[PDB]
């Protein structure tokens, strides 16, 4: 049950990191472009 | 492939989770400044 709990935590962190990285990448593109117009 | 490996992968993931949150926050400050 511990193994299953850790595997679910891995999956959850990956999904949330995916959302965060998508946001970070959207903002990087906005910042990079606004800053070099 | 083991409890220890899962815990080490979790540690890595949470460090990445932190880094993305911090960078996002820093990008948001830069973005608001880019509105002069």
């Amino acid at each position: 049950a511990s193994i299953a709990r850790l595997e679910e935590k891995v999956k959850t962190l990956k999904a949330q990191n995916y959302e965060l990285a998508s946001t970070a990448n959207m903002l990087r593109e906005q910042v990079a472009q606004l800053g070099a117009p | 492939a083991s409890l220890d490996e899962l815990q080490a992968e979790i540690e890595q993931l949470e460090e990445r989770n932190y880094a993305l949150r911090k960078e996002i926050e820093d990008l948001q400050k830069q973005l608001e400044k880019l509105g002069a």
